[PDB]
């Protein structure tokens, strides 16, 4: 239907990362931390 | 922020909108309910531009009302339709449309699909038109007294009823004077050839329809005659001065005898035009465009009265009244284009203005009502009533049928198609009889307006109407009493009644067909 | 609510509300306007946005210049202005009668009564009052004395004593100099010229005309004794060729020849005038005046001045007609044929310079069919007040001339008409007869204020007046100096029959239209 | 002429937010419209096919239910006439426990028909007097319509059957189970003296399994945990105290005086010995359970564990008095080990877990007691709330069944028969008021039609069938539910009945509300703050 | 002429003051005249909170009108004083004010001063007083005439059946009066409210109805033949006025002190118990104690064990 329904409180500002992109972001942050600790 | 439709789009659907639609219609039926009948009450409207409109008729009431609900817009549209088509019955059609929508609301609520209600409404409309045509009483066109009675019946419910016996006559004369035939075509063109002109200050019974045309012009020159016995009217479309032309010219002068020569040629051309317009020996010349000083000098030399710029409609009316013909090139003016038939030309003074009369024509096919009163609003109202009377007289002239008024026709057709309904078997009978009882609103409104107990009076009206040969029995709204329209002498043209029923049922159908509303988009 | 539901930003006033607001507005207008009626009234001083001062006593002037916006106020205001634009007097009495009819209708409606029967009583009372007015007027011969009496009754109402006397003499003398055997009375023939000049009692009547123009050329004569007059509508100004002219030469001498050729046409046009003047009469200082509606070039101005000719340019359109009816000449649109019969005569044409402006007086005519009224005032608002007074007086005299009849004044006719209406009240059947009563009482608003503005009590004066008329049918009205009943005809207070008829018609009609209103609406805004 | 001024008089002296409505068309019609709106916002929740409605209150609490009084109370209403109808329906709920939706529908129908009559040309007084005459006639003829009066009110099966028809209006599916539990709970409290109370049927809400796991126990269940260390006493003697389980202290402030070291030695020992003596005195009387209305001291708790005394704290006076009623004890303000006549006797006391809710149980095993408790299970709070509303309605039906045991047929039978009788009376009556009488026959048509309106069938067809059958005289036939076609069937055999007193009060209150709202013709609202 | 001194001042001069006063009185009269007599129409009034008030009284409606006009408040307090002293005749009061003002303005707008109008009003008031004194009928006030008067008033206020039942109740209430020469005291006929069964069930109870009940669960809920002990003593714990304080040395002393502090009220209640037992404990003759001041649950239990019913916190009246 035309009406957009709201289910989650304050859902217009919340962010969600799902699937393989979230795992890529996790691995990237971990790589940054490891590179900082490498030297 | 993903939007399938626009941010300004609003959707409304389901029973609610239907209810709202009906409500809107009834609201407009609630505004003009007290303006119906001989005991109608004046209603004053404040113009957004700063004016005042004091009327009783429905169309002149709803034209100054701004409404945002679309069903209200459709109601205003049906009001304008009734005004434009036949010129009478505006409050009647609005009231009927509103109350048929209201009585259909009951069946709408009782989980009944609107298509069967629409079909029942269509069947009821066909039957009511048939039984309204059945009870018609023929009219005699040549009978002046009968036409006076018809117009008086149509006009007794409005402001000028006090002067009815006067104003009635005026209308008849106009409708009997614009009547025209040419190439096998009849016109009765009230809009273009029966002008009504209002001059504030005077007496109501001083107003009169003229055997000619009156306009608000004055002689271009003081010495032109202001009193002509048998003028030979000639009408002009073009101007009588020198004009540049179209193609670029840029004349070049080197000799010492070309400037004065050019000016003398201009004067010679004007003199030639004036001599050629004089050659037919006219007496009064009317032009839409300007008159140069030298041109009116030459016209004076031949004792000719000239009138300066005149609107095209006024010139058409003058041509129709005098039998003249408007011409553009004075080089191509014949004798048959000279208007013989005007019997007097008066440059009279009214108040502080000069008015010219071309009165007393042989057989004018265009008139003009010198309508004198007390104020601009009073004359505007009298103008509206005169238009109403002209429309009614034209309807009678083009259609020789009549039908009783005062609520007798409504109850008659209601009883007839109720008796028809009581035989047919099916589910469509209920909306059909709902329309039957719906037409009862006009007698009810008349009784409520005159100030009588509508319940037992209307019950007695229905009971007396059940008896045969009583379809002319109506309610007298002057005193609110069961009378016979035959002895009261009130009959309305069949055209007005059938048009009212047709458009009321049609617009009820239109507003009853709709169940969704989408608002806000470009 | 109805409309307010369809139009949220709308105004609706229902039946009782509409009646209440209409009667309240009518009473407010009547209370404002009742203090100026009669010669004993009080002038009002009005200031516009710019800050200009206007002193007035007219109902129309006060009612247009009052700062109000009420709807019914506008309705009665334009009723009054139409009644002024036709008759020319009786506009304060118009709104007073409206106020009293509406007040009495409210009085009889607040007792729980329907307005329709009140309006029926109004119609019956209007008919009976019309018959009484038709059978009460006196038909006499409009001699000088009767016209002076009518003009005095109007102007003494408008202004104070001495100024009114001067203006009545001037107005009667002017109006007797325009009338013919027919009855057109063209009031356009009366110039009304103004001069911020010597005292307000110095205004008078000039047989000829006064023109706000003069001799533009410095060397032109400022006073000619016996003048021929030539009124023209030809343009002595230079006029370029309509069809896109343009000169083409090759040397300075060619340019000089071109300028000569350019002047030649208008030079011939002025040559026609000069040959006409010399042929007609050049000798004995018999002056020649050329008065042109259109312009005059400096070349032609100087050429005419070299020949002892005074010329005026840019005269009004109506001045052509006024001069050809006063000086006796003929207006000319072209110079194809000039003959001595085309010249009017003037017994004295001279020029008076006021401040910076100049005026030309044309007087000592043999028999003027168009005269002028010269108004002199120490300031502008006095001039406007005198102009309004002169307009009202001239309209009153013209209305007296049109029909050979005149009504007794001082409120006598209203008292007699109301007494006749009370006597006739039993004849009209139904309860609507009480409405007739209202109408009768409504008429008493006229004589009452005559006492009210004079300082006397309303009740005692009214009963004294009505007892005298009941005892003897003599038409007695209010005496504003004593309050005792005085016969209007004996004292000379005359009033116009057309004015009273117009009041009895318009007042009743508009009151009937207002009473029938049951809903005041303001919708139409988006 | 661009602004209409205020009419002098009242309209010019009004306050800012005040709104004055006067006249028939400006006040009466608006009241009728608002009441019709209020009636139609709930009409869809009428009958055994009424859909539940969800309402978010001003505090953002979800209420899903079809009980008209609840959705009407937890939904903010601002119109005056609608407030009138709300008050009438709530009074009906308080007096009987049913008919609030009936009151809404009847009041809306009466006002709509009154608007129709006023449009026709009847006066306000004429319609009001006709309505009163018709209401008196309906009350006069109602007792002749009753059938199958309640007989026993003690047999389980008969009372379950009687309550099942008052239960079907909510939770149309699981009907016999709820009626069985309600009957079992209600019969055990009927004190065979005629004074049956509705506050002795408590509901305990435990999250967990489905409805079919609900039960009734002839005791109480508290969502609490014992403060001691001993649980599950077998056959306990319970002592109930309204004072804290502590050494009672002076109301006036008292500070102890110690002037010698001997007193400082002996103070704590003496206080401990006094508390031990008190606890031993309470314990030697055979008491096994001690319940207190206040805080419990640590030393008192110690001496409770030492002598094997169960100690259950309570934090509500209502709970304390109800426990006293169900066990047969009475609260006493001091410790003072109770005399033999005020020691509660219960068959067992437990601390049990069913849905991760540790509860204390005072179950009896002889069906005896003045209080019984429904422990109803469910999967959501809202569903258990709806079941609790149904149980309250069933209990109120039983209460109104204890007195005036007469019953009337349901399913639209009684309303249609009453409408037929009242329209016959109206047709057999002269005067101008008769019109109003003939409107009641239409008003009583609103009820069955709504039922059909919620069953997916044609209201006109079922109404026509109802009149067609009732013309014969079988006054016990009404609407059939779930027949896929508008049909009718008997109600005396089907067990679909309603209390005579409930319908009596519903009709009376609906007519009173309609007449009262019709009476007023002028409204002065004053600046909603 | 105070706008010269106070720029923000509101002034209404002679004609203005008369016009505004007459207009305000006319508005009040036109609002209030639609209810006078039994044929009047009810008025529904809503305050800010939203409570509904259905009324026809002149004084109630006049107070709950949303008006701010000064003369409106003047006539409002005139009407409420008339209601306070006489009892009724408030709508007719407002109508009479409106009509006097309307007629006076009608006779003043014709160019008259109000002084002679007021002199005529005074003379007419004197003549009217004489006529009213000479027209009244003096009779013996009996049951029938009182039914007639109360029926008139209640028929004005409410509809027929409720008016008649209220008339019977009102007369039967104010007919139990003391000695004929002793003026009537209307405080004794007290009004009690019950949101309860239908409006025709309102009636007259010979004794009293009290909004309080027995606060102890074990007290009997009905006593047939009851003695009554109305009191104003406090069985509530009344602490020492002058800031006292207990001082002890052991828990035994604490127990002795709590018994001692209870002893005073225990003796006071024992007096009541002794009076009851001495008067009559026999044949189920009940004893009721009605106390204006509070009663402590210790004393509640002490009285309850004796088969007594005790009412605490009653009104002074
Ligand atoms: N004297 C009368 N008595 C009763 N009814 C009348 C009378 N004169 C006209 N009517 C009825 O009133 C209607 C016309 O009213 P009018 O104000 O013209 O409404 P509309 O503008 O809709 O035509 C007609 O249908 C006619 O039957
Ligand atoms: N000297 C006088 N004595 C008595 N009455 C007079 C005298 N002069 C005028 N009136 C009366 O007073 C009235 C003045 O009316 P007027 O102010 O002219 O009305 P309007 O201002 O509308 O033209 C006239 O009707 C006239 O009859
Ligand atoms: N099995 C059934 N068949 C037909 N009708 C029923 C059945 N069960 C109940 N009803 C009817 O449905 C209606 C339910 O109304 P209800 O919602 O209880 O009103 P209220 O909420 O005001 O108590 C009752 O009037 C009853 O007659
Ligand atoms: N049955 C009746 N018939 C005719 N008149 C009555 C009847 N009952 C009361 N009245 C009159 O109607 C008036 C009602 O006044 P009321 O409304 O009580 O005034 P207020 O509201 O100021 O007390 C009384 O003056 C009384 O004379
Ligand atoms: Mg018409
Ligand atoms: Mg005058
Ligand atoms: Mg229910
Ligand atoms: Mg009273």
């Amino acid at each position: 239907y035309g009406r957009p329904f709201l289910i989650i409180k304050d859902q217009d500002r919340k962010s969600r990362l799902m699937g393989l992109e979230a795992l890529k972001s996790h691995i990237m942050a971990a790589k940054a931390v490891a590179n900082t600790m490498r030297t | 922020p993903v939007l399938v439709l626009s941010q300004n789009t609003k959707r409304e659907s389901g029973r609610k909108v239907q209810s709202g639609n009906i409500n809107a219609a009834k609201t407009i039926a609630d505004i003009i309910r007290t303006c119906l009948g001989p005991k109608s009450m004046m209603k004053m409207l404040l113009d957004p531009m700063g004016g005042i409109v004091m009327t009783n008729d429905g169309n002149a009431i709803l034209r100054e009302i701004q409404v945002q609900h679309p069903a209200a817009k459709s109601m205003i549209e049906i009001s304008r339709t009734q005004d434009e088509e036949v010129g009478d019955g505006t409050t009647s059609v609005i009231i009927l449309a509103g109350e048929m929508l209201s009585v259909a609301e009951h069946f709408l609520e009782q989980q009944m699909h609107p298509t069967v209600v629409i079909s029942a409404y269509r069947k009821a409309l066909d039957d009511m038109i048939s039984t309204l045509k059945k009870i018609s009483i023929p009219v005699d066109i040549s009978d002046s007294d009968m036409m006076l009675n018809i117009i008086n019946s149509s006009i007794t419910t409005k402001a000028i009823s006090r002067w009815s016996s006067l104003a009635c006559n005026i209308a008849l004369d106009a409708v009997k004077m614009v009547q025209f035939e040419e190439n096998g075509r009849k016109e009765i063109d009230i809009k273009k050839y029966a002008r009504v002109e209002k001059i504030p200050g005077g007496i109501i019974e001083d107003s009169c329809v003229l055997r000619g045309v009156m306009i608000n012009k004055d002689v271009t020159h003081p010495r032109m005659r202001r009193y002509i016995k048998n003028p030979r009217i000639v009408l002009l479309d073009s101007s009588l001065e020198y004009k540049k032309g179209e193609s670029q010219t840029d004349i070049e002068i080197t000799r010492e005898e070309d400037f004065t020569r050019i000016l003398q040629m201009e004067e010679e051309y004007i003199q030639q035009l004036c001599e050629d317009i004089i050659q037919l020996k006219p007496d009064v010349v009317i032009t839409e465009k300007g008159i140069s000083d030298l041109a009116q000098h030459y016209l004076m030399r031949a004792n000719i009265t000239a009138i300066r710029r005149v609107r095209k409609t006024d010139n058409n009316r003058i041509a129709r009244a005098c039998g003249a013909r408007i011409v553009s090139r004075p080089e191509e003016l014949r004798e048959d284009d000279v208007g013989t038939g005007a019997g007097l030309l008066e440059i009279k003074k009214i108040g502080d203005e000069y008015f010219t009369f071309i009165t007393d024509c042989k057989d004018p096919k265009a008139c003009t009502i010198l309508l004198r009163g007390a104020s601009k609003e009073i004359l505007s109202e009298v103008e509206r009533n005169l238009q109403d009377a002209m429309q009614v007289c034209r309807n009678v002239l083009l259609d020789p049928q009549l039908v009783p008024g005062g609520g007798a026709s409504e109850m008659a057709v209601a009883h007839a198609l109720t008796e028809k309904s009581k035989a047919m078997t099916g589910v469509e009978q209920w909306p059909y009889r709902a329309v039957a009882q719906a037409l009862e609103v006009i007698p009810r409104t008349l009784i409520q307006n005159c100030g009588a107990s509508t319940i037992r009076l209307l019950t007695s009206l229905r009971a007396k109407h059940t008896q045969e040969n009583c379809e002319t029995w109506g309610v007298n709204g002057e005193t609110g009493t069961l009378v016979d329209m035959k002895e009261l002498g009130i009959w309305e043209p069949l055209a007005v009644k059938l048009q009212t029923y047709k458009t009321a049922v049609e617009t009820a159908v239109l507003l009853l067909r709709i169940d969704d509303i989408v608002s806000g988009h470009k | 609510a109805a409309v307010k539901t369809l139009n949220p930003k709308a105004e609706v006033a229902r039946a009782q509300a509409a009646l209440a607001v209409n009667i309240s507005a009518a009473r407010g207008l009547q209370d404002v306007l009742r203090t100026n009626l009669g010669p004993k009234g009080t002038m009002k001083m009005l200031v516009s946005g710019a800050g200009d001062i206007k002193l007035t006593k007219d109902g129309n002037v006060l009612l247009h210049e009052m700062q109000i916006q009420h709807p019914t106020a506008s309705l009665i205001a334009k009723v009054a202005t139409a009644q002024d634009d036709i008759t020319g007097d009786g506009t304060t009495s118009n709104v007073l009668i409206i106020g009293e009819l509406l007040k009495q209708a409210d009085l009889y409606i607040s007792e729980g009564l329907h307005p329709r029967i009140i309006t029926e009583g109004f119609e019956a009372a209007k008919e009976k009052a019309l018959q009484f007015l038709e059978e009460v007027k006196v038909s006499r011969e409009m001699d000088r004395e009767t016209l002076i009496d009518v003009a005095r009754t109007s102007l003494r109402t408008k202004v104070h004593a001495e100024l009114a006397d001067v203006l009545t003499e001037a107005v009667v003398d002017s109006i007797l100099a325009i009338k013919k055997q027919d009855e057109p009375i063209d009031l356009f023939m009366i110039e009304i010229m103004e001069m911020k000049h010597k005292s307000e009692t110095d205004t008078s009547l000039i047989r000829g005309l006064v023109l706000d123009h003069g001799a533009r050329h410095p060397d032109m004569k400022k006073r000619v004794e016996d003048a021929y007059i030539l009124t023209c509508n030809v343009s002595l100004e230079y006029e370029k060729t309509e069809v896109n002219s343009g000169f083409f030469y090759k040397s300075a001498e060619e340019r000089e020849k071109l300028v000569k050729a350019e002047r030649k046409f208008i030079e011939d046009r002025v040559k026609k005038i000069i040959e006409l003047k010399r042929k007609v009469c050049g000798d004995s200082d018999k002056g020649f005046v050329v008065i042109n509606q259109k312009g005059i070039d400096p070349f032609s101005l100087d050429a005419l001045s070299k020949e002892g000719i005074v010329a005026l340019r840019r005269a009004k359109r109506r001045n052509m007609e006024r001069l050809t009816l006063a000086c006796g000449g003929v207006a000319l649109n072209s110079f194809d044929d000039l003959s001595p019969d085309c010249l009017g005569h003037a017994g004295l044409v001279y020029e008076y310079t006021l401040g910076e402006e100049k005026f030309t007086f044309i007087e000592k005519c043999n028999n003027p069919r168009s005269v002028t009224l010269l108004i002199k005032g120490p300031n502008k608002h006095t001039l406007t007040q005198i102009k309004d007074a002169v307009r009202d007086g001239l309209r009153a005299v013209k209305n007296a001339i049109d029909d050979g009849c005149v009504v007794p004044g001082a409120g006598a006719v209203e008292v007699a008409m109301a007494e006749a209406l009370i006597k006739h009240k039993p004849s009209v059947k139904g309860r609507a007869q009480l409405g007739v009563q209202a109408f009768a009482d409504a008429l008493l608003i006229i004589p009452k204020v005559l006492a009210q503005n004079s300082g006397f009590d309303l009740q005692e004066t009214l009963v004294k007046i009505q007892a005298e008329h009941s005892e003897s049918g003599q038409l007695v009205g209010v005496d504003l100096n004593t309050g005792e009943p005085m016969v209007a005809a004996e004292v000379g207070v005359w009033d116009n029959y057309c004015v009273k008829k117009q009041l009895l018609h318009s007042c009743t009609v508009i009151a009937t239209n207002i009473l029938l209103v049951d809903e005041i609406m303001r919708a139409g805004m988006s | 002429a661009l602004h209409v001024p205020k009419a002098p008089g009242f309209a010019q002296m009004l306050k800012e937010g005040a709104k004055h409505f006067s006249g028939l068309e400006e006040a009466v019609y608006r009241n009728i419209q608002a009441c019709k709106e209020l009636a139609q916002t709930t009409r869809t929740a009428y009958g055994p096919n009424g859909m539940n409605k969800m309402v978010i209150n001003h505090l953002e609490k979800l209420f899903v239910t079809n009980d008209a009084a609840t959705i009407l109370r937890e939904l903010e209403v601002q119109h005056p006439a609608a407030k009138m109808i709300v008050m009438a329906s709530h009074m009906q709920e308080q007096e009987v426990g049913d008919g609030t939706n009936f009151v809404l529908v009847f009041a809306g129908a009466l006002l709509e028909l009154a608007e129709e009559l006023l449009r026709i040309g009847l006066s306000v007084s004429e319609v009001i007097e006709g309505y009163e005459i018709a209401c008196r006639k309906a009350h006069e003829i109602l007792p002749n319509l009753v059938c199958c009066s309640a007989k026993n009110l003690r047999d389980i099966d008969e009372v379950s059957s009687l309550l099942r028809t008052s239960i079907m209006s909510k939770q149309y599916g699981n009907e016999v189970f709820l009626a069985k539990l309600i009957a079992q709970a209600c019969v055990s409290i009927f004190p065979d003296s005629g004074h049956f109370n509705v506050d002795n049927i408590r509901v305990c809400k435990i999250l967990g399994s489905g409805i079919s796991s609900s039960s009734v126990l002839h005791g109480m269940v508290f969502k609490k945990e014992t403060e001691g260390d001993v649980t599950s006493v077998k056959d306990a003697k319970i002592a109930v105290y309204s004072c804290p389980f502590d050494g009672m202290i002076t109301e006036t402030k008292g500070t102890v005086l110690i002037k010698t070291a001997e007193e400082l030695m002996n103070f704590s020992k003496g206080e401990e010995n006094l508390m031990d003596a008190q606890v031993k005195a309470i314990a030697d009387t055979g008491a096994n359970v001690v319940v207190t209305g206040g805080k419990v001291a640590d030393m008192a708790l110690h001496y409770a564990n030492k002598y094997n005394i169960m100690l259950v704290r309570l934090n509500s006076k209502w709970d304390l008095r109800r426990l006293c009623k169900t066990v047969g004890a009475t609260a006493l303000p001091r410790l003072t080990p109770p005399v033999l006549e005020e020691m509660g006797h219960c068959d067992s006391v437990y601390l049990s877990e069913v849905g991760d809710t540790q509860v204390v149980v005072f179950k009896h095993e002889k069906e005896d007691g003045a209080i019984s408790t429904i422990v109803l299970r469910g999967s959501t709070d809202n569903l258990m709330d709806d079941i609790e509303r149904a149980v309250d309605d069933g209990v109120n039906t039983f209460k109104v069944l204890t007195r005036d045991k007469r019953l009337v047929p349901g399913g639209g039978a009684t309303e249609i028969e009453l409408a037929k009788q009242i329209t016959s009376y109206g047709e057999t009556c002269p005067g101008l008021e008769q019109y109003a009488i003939k409107k009641f026959a239409e008003a009583f048509e609103a009820i069955p039609r709504a039922l059909a309106e919620n069953s997916g069938v044609k209201a006109n067809e079922v109404i026509s069938k109802l009149y067609a059958v009732h013309q014969e005289g079988n006054k016990n036939v009404g609407l059939d539910i779930e027949a896929e076609v508008p049909a009718v069937k008997d109600m005396l055999e089907a067990g679909i009945l309603d209390t005579y007193l409930g319908k009596y009060w519903a009709i009376k209150l609906a007519t009173n509300a309609a007449v009262t709202v019709l009476r007023v013709d002028q409204i002065i609202m004053a600046k909603p703050a």
